[PDB]
RNA sequence: UUGACCUCGGAUCAGGUAGGAGGACCCGCUGAACUUAAGCAUAUCAAUAAGCGGAGGAAAAGAAACCAACAGGGAUUGCCCUAGUAACGGCGAGUGAAGCGGCAACAGCUCAAAUUUGAAAGCUGGCUUCGGCCCGCGUUGUAAUUUGGAGAGGAUGCUUUGGGCGAGGCUCCUUCUGAGUUCCCUGGAACGGGACGCCACAGAGGGUGAGAGCCCCGUAUAGUUGGAAGCCAAGCCUGUGUAAAGCUCCUUCGACGAGUCGAGUAGUUUGGGAAUGCUGCUCAAAAUGGGAGGUAAAUUUCUUCUAAAGCUAAAUACCGGCCAGAGACCGAUAGCGCACAAGUAGAGUGAUCGAAAGAUGAAAAGCACUUUGAAAAGAGGGUUAAAUAGCACGUGAAAUUGUUGAAAGGGAAGCGCUUGUGACCAGACUUGCGCCCGGCGGAUCAUCCGGUGUUCUCACCGGUGCACUCCGCCGGGCUCAGGCCA
RNA sequence: CCGGGACCGAGGACCGCGCUCUGCAAGGAUGCUGGCGUAAUGGUCACCAGCGACCCGUCUUGAAACACGGACCAAGGAGUCAAGGUUUUGCGCGAGUGUUUGGGUGUAAAACCCGCACGCGUAAUGAAAGUGAACGUAGGUGAGAGCUUCGGCGCAUCAUCGA
RNA sequence: CGUGAGCCCGGGUCGAACGGCCUCUAGUGCAGAUCUUGGUGGUAGUAGCAAAUACUUCAAUGAGAACUUGAAGGACCGAAGUGGGGAAAGGUUCCAUGUGAACAGCGGUUGGACAUGGGUUAGUCGAUCCUAAGCCAUAGGGAAGUUCCGUUUCAAAGGGGC
RNA sequence: AAACUUUCAACAACGGAUCUCUUGGUUCUGGCAUCGAUGAAGAACGCAGCGAAAUGCGAUAAGUAAUGUGAAUUGCAGAAUGUGAAUCAUCGAAUCUUUGAACGCACAUUGCGCCCGCCGGUAUUCCGGCGGGCAUGCCUGUUCGAGCGUCAU
């Protein structure tokens, strides 16, 4: 149960604020959960999605489909994949749209920003740990 | 509640003086019997008088203090001197206090 | 009886904001306890006795102690207020006993009292000493310094051979023949002048 | 709101020869001229007799009957015929009222909901808190759309002194689902008898157990109630010498014959 | 002639200020009628609506020319009570306070009336090298001192003070936080069902292809990075008395607001139509004087204050603005007029009036290609879980309509009771129980022994039974009960 | 006394009244037999037949008639809330009663706790000043439920005479 | 199944929530109100589409031609016009291409419709300047005030030269 | 017999009820005090590669600077991306057309001026444009004055 009075438990207001958000929140809505192998190489468990990133579907009908994110369409909060597509009538390819918590990421498009994130993280989770134990 | 109303059943088949400036203060007297007189001894104390293991003194009553002003006199009083200390008091009550074998003190 | 006749309806007043108004004055309250510590939170008030006739048996907080009291407890005027005294210059003392119990309430309160210096490092000599400014402290004024005795006690034990004689002639026929007097203080006055005129004239 | 169905202009045409003397909205050029306005049966009218804010909303009861119905819910929460007839799952529990030692709560023992729940279940409230866990329901209705989306059962209620046993045991208790805590000075009767039902099932401290009758000795200008009969058991007042030796001898049986 | 004062002017002179918006609440002014009184000029609605002026975060009020009559309270405001009371009121409908008392919150002060007269000690502005210097205001009075609680003059001997650091704490934005996407089934998709776990000071809420504590954002508590600006504050350094300040006592002195108070009259207002306030007109004060003391007047007293100058936080209000959290509220004819490019479209010369209108699907995958048509479209064939979801789009009622099937109908139909015909249907029944034999398959037959529980004499469990005892099955035979109509 | 016909079978161990007494026609139906075991009985719908049957609501007066509303369907649509009385019902306490203006406290509009005042009640009467309720087992007489030691005691209430 | 208001089940359609019991609560039950809003019939393929004299042939375009175009005829307005231009008012209706539906009470290939583009050139024409009837400031005076009167005044109201 | 009219049933129409949903109302509660001559509220006209509206903005015009985040936007087309994308957040620096209390006079006019500078066109003279100015009441000071109002000489 929430406890601070700047803590809004309103179904109106939050489906609101979660159709309605700027892009930089979006970016921190549209989050997706590291393999086993990366949470256990940087001490992260989730990161928000970029393209570039490689990524696994483990939900829906197009789940153990692997390959790399090739836009993030935060308007329809949507993430496309390589070979993840279908045809229309016409027989064009056109992408499905992929949910990023529907996916795992696999391999990270790594740079300075990314780094800098991912330490942020790992010590925050570090010093939360050491002060809890 | 509007379940138990009756309209539910019915859908279907519908001298002297003026005193200027009164001042209720000046004619505040509440006024108590001697018949009550001795509910304001403490419990005790009052079974103590009652029975008789207090011979030798006597109960000293300041209705003002309870909230009376005027001692009157319905009832009787057991033979037991008490002083009672009053701003008014009426003929009889004080009679009675005299043969109960008090007295009634005036205060202001 | 019902005084419904004019537009009421735009001036109903609802009171669904009692609890949160006593939580804003609580709230309000921790404020000035914070701001005023170690200090009470209110001021001393002296012990005054209501007026009319009505309400003259029962005791109550005043406004502020006089000048007289204050000149009778040893406090000045412009000091009093600094150290948590109320001070009000309109009642006077018109009797000896409520000016007494108000001199005594001063002298408790200065007796209790803890002063610290204004200057840490210089106290002066009517400072508490700091080897004195230890000890457990009040915050509420109106608890500490209340009215302990508000009525006159109710029941008294006397022995029976201290039982007063009473007045004589009868409690009720004392207030009777005050009542007669006081209805007949101007008659006997103009018949006493009368009386003194008509012996002047014949003498 | 008090100027809804109001904020329009609008004139009753008269008596006449074709339409009912509503009032209609002035005006033209749109589909509202000409249209009935103020009346309750009118669409985007005024509603009859409008809510208002000063409705009577709070109930005053007398605090000598507050603190009655208190204690009869906690008498009945003594009683554990009433502890399952109130749907709770009490057929492990070891002796009704359960008491807990107040070693296992003070301080920072169940301080943790993990260690909050071991505790639990060893005194043999989790079949309790398992019913409550698995009762969980969406709402029927607009309650979904007002904030209140589900619906589950009640757990038990863990009563405890503040003063010797802390408070970190709320924070321990708070999230299992349908758990609830209570200070021993403060009961509350919507937990004693949900509902209005009575037999909530009471996990109590000793420290609680030895504070009760502290709490029900404090309270100023109320006593404990005398009961209008000294024995309950009707079956054995009727049943007693006394009464069977008096009666007179039976004039009939539980069935008769049809004479005619 | 020359100059100074006083009064009145000019300047695109130097520097400032006001207007308008908003107006829920606040301070004033002005001011109805519908209504209620049988009607109605008193009255009521109402000292309200509309109209006008002026403020703020609150405003206003406020430190007694008060209340009282007491053993006296002691600025203002608000709540509870006083109290539907005292009182006012045609022909009565009605109206209606205050002191005390409990509480919330509390905070006190500034001028005019005095000669600094051994020294206008005061202030705006200009220029500056920031040290000051000038031009002025002002003696028809700018500083210090005094405000009734007093104070001024003395006497008296003690007490009081100015600056600078400051540990630490608080307020605000910022970085970060626990746990399954494990296995099986249904499904287009698990967030469903089942199994096994984990977290919880977090099982609030939302999203994700169906009900998700552990997929994601968030949620809980301690903290933890970085920055800004304020406030509080334990203590610590220093100058000390040139000057100011308090207390005590006292011969004496002790200024205190005028077209104002008050009176008459008129209007308005009030519970104060004998005791209210305000305004206009006329008259017009005094020095223990004046005001008040709710019945007019004279005389003698008494009690309270000290008007005609001024400031001041809090508790109180708030249909406006900004931010936030909620609900036993409404769920698109409801809720605001407006859930939508709504004060829009539209109408009116104008003031103003003022709507209708939400929903494909998880994802457009919004129908490739062939064929018939001038095309719109149709037909195949496709997408989808579904087109019985085709941008006329969720569900898809009734009125009303088409086709198909059945029926009736010689100037109404419809309806009730009872048959009949045709069409279409719900039950019930299908066998059960108990004996007598025969054949199988087993020993949870009776008794006894030990343990355990109980209702304290009843049971269960382990041994014992050795098959004329028990329990099921399979064939017969018999009795009984079995559905509908007679 | 003896025939002929129609309709009906309520109840569900025994008990009772009786008689013509191995039993019975005596406090309510059994026995035997046949066909069928399904649309056969039964039901619903449409229609024909015989008989029956004005169009609803409103208004009026005593009543009809007149008059008024009604083309059809969906949704909406009218004795409500507040204050104040009064009678009755339930509940708590009871010569007292009322925590919730307020304060304390809180898991925070909840619940729990606190008390000064105050309201109503405990005394009335009078315009007012004022005065203020026991002669008596709180009285006598006649009733009166209930109890009784069977002499009486006598609730509530009523009538009457007293204080 | 229930006397009844109603309740329950089967079959079909459908796609995300909902119900029983005991209490609590109310914006809680419709045939009428010439009720409100929305929708839909009979009437009924009916009344009607009859003022302003009037149309015809061939060819082309086109799926389609009485009301499109060219030619050929026949007529009307008859200079107070059915002509050529303007003021008010409108605002792009003007011109050229193209055009499904809708609209043009019949049709329509046509259109003031719909879609995309283009088009308005001034020292001499007007506005601009002047004053008319009239209106608004200033001085000043009213009014609680929004504001009213006042337009030559009871104003130190300004030009020029040496 | 059909047709027609009516009744009943299935399917298909018409229409949008019912159910389910809700980035909206409504009511309560808590916190805060901040418009304008340093030009507000309001109005008009413009601004996007491709917009009519809504939104945002002002000739620096769906925006500039600065701070932060850290890789988009998306209907199409085209480009840019560690001073670094973005229809991002924050926001202390700016820009801010014509107006409006609206202020040179006017305004049913894109009308007519005056003062001081600058620019361009051959230009001391002429013509356009630009920059800074020119409203009213009132206060304080400055400076220039008027009056046999009045003083001294």
């Amino acid at each position: 149960m929430k406890v601070r009075p700047t803590v809004s438990s309103s179904r109106r207001k939050a489906r609101k604020a979660h159709f309605s958000a700027p892009s930089s929140v979006r970016r921190v809505i549209m989050s997706a959960p590291l393999s086993k192998e990366l949470r256990e190489k940087y001490n992260v468990r989730s990161i928000p999605i970029r393209k570039g990133d490689e990524v696994q579907i483990v939900r829906g009908a197009h789940k153990d489909k692997e390959g790399k994110v090739t836009s993030v369409y935060r308007l329809k909060y949507v993430i496309h994949v390589e070979r993840v597509t279908r045809e229309k009538a016409t027989g064009q390819t056109v992408p499905i749209g992929i949910h990023p918590s529907n996916v795992v990421i696999t391999k990270l498009h790594l740079d300075k920003d990314r780094e800098n994130i991912l330490a942020r993280i790992k010590a925050g989770r570090e010093q939360v740990a050491k002060a809890k134990g | 509640p509007t379940r138990f109303s009756k309209t539910r059943k019915h859908r279907g088949h519908v001298v002297g003086m003026r005193h200027f400036h009164l001042l209720r203060n000046h004619y505040w007297r509440p006024s108590i019997n001697i018949d009550k007189l001795w509910s304001l001894v403490p419990s005790d104390v009052r079974e103590q008088y009652l029975s008789g293991q207090k011979k030798d003194t006597a109960p000293v009553i300041d209705l003002l203090s309870h909230g009376y002003a005027k001692l009157l006199g319905k009832g009787r009083l057991p033979e037991i001197p008490v002083v009672v200390r009053a701003r008014y008091v009426s003929a009889e009550a004080e009679r009675k206090v005299k043969e109960a074998g008090g007295v009634v003190e005036l205060v202001a | 009886n019902n005084h419904f006749r004019k537009h009421w309806q735009r001036r109903v007043r609802c009171h669904f904001d009692q609890p949160g108004k006593k939580v804003t004055r609580r709230l309000a309250r921790r404020a000035k306890a914070a701001a005023l510590a170690p200090r009470p939170v209110d001021k001393l008030r002296p012990i005054v006795r209501c007026p009319t006739v009505k309400y003259n048996r029962r005791t109550r907080l005043g406004r502020g102690f006089t000048l007289e009291e204050l000149k009778a407890a040893g406090i000045p005027r412009l000091l009093a207020p600094t150290i948590g005294i109320a001070v009000d210059h309109r009642r006077k003392n018109l009797s000896e006993e409520s000016l007494a119990a108000n001199v005594q309430r001063l002298k408790d309160y200065k007796a209790r009292l803890i002063l610290f210096p204004r200057k840490s490092n210089k106290p002066k000599k009517a400072d508490t000493p700091k080897d004195q400014q230890t000890a457990e402290t009040t915050t509420s004024l109106r608890t500490s310094f209340g009215v302990e005795q508000p009525l006159a006690p109710g029941f008294t034990e006397i022995s029976k051979s201290e039982i007063p004689a009473g007045i004589e002639g009868g409690a009720y026929r004392a207030l009777r023949k005050a009542r007669s007097d006081a209805r007949l203080v101007g008659v006997r006055e103009k018949r006493a002048k009368e009386k003194a005129e008509a012996e002047a004239n014949k003498k | 709101s008090e100027k809804a169905g109001h904020q329009t202009s609008a004139e009753s045409w008269g008596t006449g020869r074709a339409v009912a003397r509503i009032p209609r909205v002035s005006g033209g050029g749109t589909h509202r001229a000409g249209q009935g306005a103020f009346g309750n049966m009118c669409r985007s009218g005024r509603m009859f007799a409008p809510t208002k804010i000063w409705r009577k909303w709070h109930v005053k009861i007398n605090q000598g009957q507050k603190r009655f119905a208190t204690a009869s819910a906690l008498a009945a929460s003594a009683v554990a015929p009433l502890l399952m007839a109130r749907g709770h799952q009490v057929s492990t529990v070891p002796e009704v009222p359960l008491v807990v030692d107040s070693a296992a709560v003070a301080g920072d023992a169940v301080a943790k909901t993990a260690a909050a729940y071991k505790l639990l279940k060893a005194i043999g409230a989790g079949p309790d808190v398992e019913k409550v866990k698995k009762s969980k329901k969406l709402r029927a209705g607009k309650g979904k759309m007002r904030g209140r989306r589900h619906r589950q059962r009640r757990g038990p209620l863990i009563v405890y002194s503040p003063e010797h046993d802390g408070k970190e045991l709320v924070k321990g208790f708070r999230n299992i689902p349908g758990v609830e805590t209570c200070p021993v000075d403060a009961l509350n009767l919507l937990q004693l008898a949900p509902g209005g039902h009575l037999g909530r099932f009471i996990v109590w401290t000793s420290a609680a157990i030895k504070q009760l009758d502290a709490v029900y000795e404090s309270k100023k200008g109320f006593f404990l109630p005398a009961n209008i009969v000294s024995q309950a058991d009707l079956s054995r007042l009727i049943n007693s010498t006394e009464i069977q030796s008096v009666l007179r001898a039976p004039k009939g049986e539980a069935r008769t014959k049809r004479a005619c």
